[PDB]
């Protein structure tokens, strides 16, 4: 278990993915040329998990950039770290998906898929021991959503034994204007339930609410929302890219986090909450970081953790702090909040500490929770979907692509089953 | 002459192996390059044409990380490279991956290396197997290797040093599954097994050595001291010794009841200087204190079937007998009705050696008590209950099934554990 | 020991029986959830 192959699909996928690479490059002391200029051996210890070493001192992201639309790719290349990416790894179409899952999954996406698999195969065959894949995408769009899930299915066909991980951004009325987002999301959730091993449910509803309510940003931009996404992605991947005991690889993480196959949707949390540039000169002690695990205000999925129960929790503390203090504080939270943890999964809260804090913060905490409260996010999508589907609104955009009504009915039913499954284990007892 | 082959499996086994072999070298005056300026040490170290002393040991891991540290470390010259065996992909805390999927690829290579060591033996006594119960390699690979060793070695003695899992230092939610699966499969292949509860060791380091947050380095140094006490009788020729067979003859009354409880004393912090020197009476009294035990359990709630006291250093038989006589006046030490002769005593001349810069103080005399008590069943019960909690809901079972294991294997393993618990209950009943 | 060797070479073959057959299903799903694609690309050029 060593290399992770990263895939970025669609507008959102490429935007968040590009920010992930500038964030982690900075943490690993890699400049936009690929040269390591840091001053800590920890930065290079597990550099091979995300970077290939090119001739000499240079490091290149093992990242494949995909879109059916060329524009986003040009914006990435033009960017701060745009020059770091492997030229041959940009695979872009000309024809666009027009925020239509059917175009991304069946039409335009299907035409480009083979050119993408050719690049993923090149990266995969170079690997000493491929752990699996990591995909960043939105569920509300057409390329990220439709093509992204098509890629998952095609990759799964060729690499059925590798771990499939995603960072899936869920749509919200608060931040986007394609009216068809509930259809694209539901059709994608149906695919993820079946095809991924772990999915980080990144909710734009929660990110907008954090920016507006907490960060007091009157009109949030995607740049503001993406600063929270990149902070979360850096946190949840800490264990994979730095030397550590717990959840050191994708398989160990999945084995410790996923009790039932379908219940692989994680609710990420982050403390402290920061705005682009907002120092972080004096803030956050160990008891303070620990308390924000149950804080709905700190959740990257618009769910209240106190409205459900945690099946499994992984908590990653970053910065210079006491391991004794972390252990005490973590135990206190489980004892005080007994009722929000399932009794039939013993020692279900696992903690890890990494000496390297993320950029701009001296202390941080990342939470990965497998909570039954995630059903609130799926319920929201189902009710938005049904409000439209009841009236068969915008169905012409999908049927016009060759899709059938049954697929819509099936995707919805599968997602409602997922909600029902979370409710079942929420109500289950250690009798 | 009377050789013993040591096999170190998985992270726990390899890391404990590092501690053991470091201690043996200090005890026999062997430098980290194998050079040395009794003669019984030859049971554990072979000799080359260059006068170098090489451990009769094999280090195995399915991931290279841990062993890579041995081959870069201080004792890189002590071992020949062929006896340090590593795979690429770990067992990802999955018994099924360790036993089947991944294990099956390296098994033949590991046995070929063991065969090469056995060919250098004129009177091979058998094997000492060090592993964790919790990790996928420690659990899965060990049971696979134990089965293969019974086939290739006929009726050759096999003793285990098993790391019983603890939540303070636990890395996986699935450790109860791995523990039960390995115990069931290995039971018919092991002659005697010494369990080491990581919580007991964690608590001794905290209580006796004043270590706020004990690390594996702290735990292993203490473990190594107990292993050295058990193996001193094989590596040295004292006034009172016990070979592979005499240990088993004295402590094992029935095939399945082969789990002695170890208790060590004294454990003194390298500070103070006034907290010594402890008499033979004082160290003997300390063996009957549950705080000095290697497994957490209550002997006062169980019955003894055998008691072996292994003394080391400045100890006289008259001192020992006086100490045992006062202990016999404390009525509280109950033996089974079918056992008369309770105390078998051994004295080995060499005082306990400590690692320079270690946490342990140098003492003139120490003692290790190996007792076969029915109270050890409490450790099985704790493990079995955690297994049952998860298994009732089939939580995480899919990870094992996916690797080709069948659900029936889980039922079988648990029923065998129920029979083992029943055996300890039946053994304690009077006629 | 005679009977022992076989118990193990059975274990590793009823496992390898399964491990193979759970990637039998893995692919048959993966081929059907592709057969549908043509059956749907169908309705697109068929759209009249
Ligand atoms: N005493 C002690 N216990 C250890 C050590 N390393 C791991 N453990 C314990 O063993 C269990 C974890 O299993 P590991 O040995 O780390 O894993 P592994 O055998 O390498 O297997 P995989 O990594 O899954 O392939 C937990 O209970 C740990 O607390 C060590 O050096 N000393
Ligand atoms: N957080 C975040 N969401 C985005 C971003 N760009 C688009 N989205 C969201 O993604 C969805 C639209 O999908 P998009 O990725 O633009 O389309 P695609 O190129 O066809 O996958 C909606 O839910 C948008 O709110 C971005 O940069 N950040
Ligand atoms: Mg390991």
């Amino acid at each position: 278990m060593r290399e992770i192959v990263h895939i970025q699909a669609g507008q959102c996928g490429n935007q968040i993915g590009a920010k992930f690479w500038e964030v982690i490059s900075d943490e690993h002391g890699i400049d936009p040329t690929g040269s390591y200029h840091g001053d800590s051996d920890l930065q290079l210890e597990r550099i091979n998990v995300y970077y290939n070493e090119a001739t000499g001192n240079k490091y290149v992201p093992r990242a494949i950039l995909v879109d059916l639309e060329p524009g986003t790719m040009d914006s990435v290349r033009s960017g701060p770290f745009g020059q770091i990416f492997r030229p041959d790894n940009f695979v872009f179409g000309q024809s666009g998906a027009g925020n239509n899952w059917a175009k991304g999954h069946y039409t335009e996406g299907a035409e480009l898929v083979d050119s993408v698999l050719d690049v993923v195969r090149k990266e995969s065959e170079s690997c000493d021991c491929l752990q699996g894949f990591q995909l960043t995408h939105s569920l509300g769009g057409g390329t990220g959503s439709g093509m992204g899930t098509l890629l998952i299915s095609k990759i799964r066909e060729e690499y059925p034994d590798r771990i499939m991980n995603t960072f899936s951004v869920m749509p919200s009325p608060k931040v986007s204007d394609t009216v068809v987002e509930p259809y694209n999301a539901t059709l994608s959730v149906h695919q993820l339930v079946e095809n991924t091993d772990e999915t980080y449910s990144i909710d734009n509803e929660a990110l907008y609410d954090i920016c507006f309510r907490t960060l007091k940003l009157t009109t949030p931009t995607y740049g503001d929302l993406n600063h929270l996404v990149s902070a979360t992605m850096s946190g949840v991947t800490t264990c994979l890219r730095f030397p550590g005991q717990l959840n050191a690889d994708l398989r160990k993480l999945a084995v410790n986090m996923v009790p039932f196959p379908r219940l692989h949707f994680f609710m990420p949390g982050f403390a402290p909450l920061t705005s682009r540039g907002s120092q972080q000169y004096r803030a956050l002690t160990v008891p303070e970081l620990t308390q924000q695990m149950f804080d709905s205000k700190n959740m990257m999925a618009a769910c209240d953790p106190r409205h459900g129960r945690y099946l499994t929790v992984a908590a990653i503390f970053r910065g210079r702090m006491s391991m004794k203090e972390v252990d005490e504080q973590m135990l206190n939270v489980q004892n005080k909040n007994s009722s929000y943890f399932v009794e039939w999964i013993p020692n279900n809260v696992k903690t890890a500490v990494c000496d390297i804090p993320p950029r701009g913060l001296k202390m941080s905490a990342t939470f990965i929770g497998n909570s039954t409260a995630i059903q609130e996010l799926f319920k929201r999508i189902s009710e938005q979907f049904t409000a439209m589907f009841r009236r068969k609104a915008f169905l012409h955009w999908y049927t016009g692509e060759g899709m059938d009504e049954m697929e819509f009915t099936e995707a919805e039913s599968n997602m409602n089953d997922l909600v029902s499954e979370y409710q079942q284990y929420q109500d289950a007892t250690a009798d | 002459m009377r050789e013993c082959i040591s096999i170190h499996v998985g992270q726990a086994g390899v890391q404990i192996g590092n501690a053991c072999w470091e201690l043996y070298c200090l005890e026999h005056g062997i430098q980290p390059d194998g050079q040395m300026p009794d003669d019984s040490f030859n049971t554990f170290f072979s000799e080359t044409g260059a006068g170098k002393h090489v451990p009769r040991a094999v280090f195995v891991d399915l991931e290279p990380t841990v062993i890579d540290e041995v081959r870069t470390g201080t004792y890189r010259q002590l071992f020949h490279p062929e006896q340090l065996i590593t795979g690429k992909e770990d067992a990802a805390n999955n018994y099924a991956r360790g036993h089947y999927t991944i294990g099956k690829e390296i098994i033949d290579l590991v046995l070929d290396r063991i065969r090469k060591l056995a060919d250098q033996c004129t009177g091979l006594q058998g094997f000492l197997v060090f592993h964790s119960f919790g990790g996928g390699t420690g659990s899965g690979f060990t049971s696979l290797l134990m089965e293969r060793l019974s086939v290739d070695y006929g009726k050759k003695s096999k003793l285990e040093f098993s790391i019983y899992p603890a939540p303070q230092v636990s890395t996986a939610v699935v450790e109860p599954y791995n523990s039960i699966l390995t115990t069931h499969t290995t039971l018919e292949h092991s002659d005697c097994a010494f369990m080491v509860d990581n919580e007991a060791i964690y608590d001794i380091c905290r209580r006796n050595l004043d270590i706020e947050r004990p690390t594996y380095t702290n735990l292993n140094r203490l473990i190594s001291q107990i292993v050295s006490s058990i193996t001193a009788s094989l590596r040295f020729d004292g006034a009172l010794n016990v070979d592979l067979t005499e240990f088993q003859t004295n402590l094992v009354p029935y095939p399945r009841i082969h789990f002695p409880l170890a208790t060590y004393a004294p454990v003194i912090s390298a500070e103070k200087a006034y907290h010594e020197q402890l008499s033979v009476a004082e160290i003997t009294n300390a063996c009957f204190e549950p705080a000095n035990q290697m497994v957490k359990c209550d002997p006062r709630h169980g019955k003894y079937m055998a008691c072996c006291l292994l003394y080391r250093g400045d100890v006289v038989p008259k001192d020992v007998n006086a100490a045992i006589a006062t202990i016999k006046t404390k009525r509280s030490i109950q033996f089974v009705d079918w056992c008369p002769t309770g105390f078998k005593v051994g004295i080995n001349y060499q005082p306990p050696t400590v690692v320079p810069g270690g946490d342990l103080a140098k003492v003139q005399r120490a003692v290790c008590m190996l007792s076969n008590t029915t109270a050890i069943a409490e450790a099985w019960a704790r493990l079995d209950h955690k297994f049952d909690l998860m298994y009732a809901k089939r939580a995480f079972v899919h990870w094992y099934v996916g690797e080709g294991m069948e659900e029936g294997e889980f039922s079988e393993a648990r029923e065998d554990m129920a029979a083992l618990e029943k055996d300890y209950e039946e053994v304690g009943v009077d006629s | 020991i005679k009977m022992a060797k076989e118990k193990l070479a059975q274990k590793m073959e009823s496992n390898k029986e399964n491990r193979e057959a759970h990637f039998a299903a893995m692919l048959e799903r993966l081929q059907e959830k592709d057969k549908h694609a043509e059956e749907v690309r169908k309705n697109k050029e068929l759209k009249e």
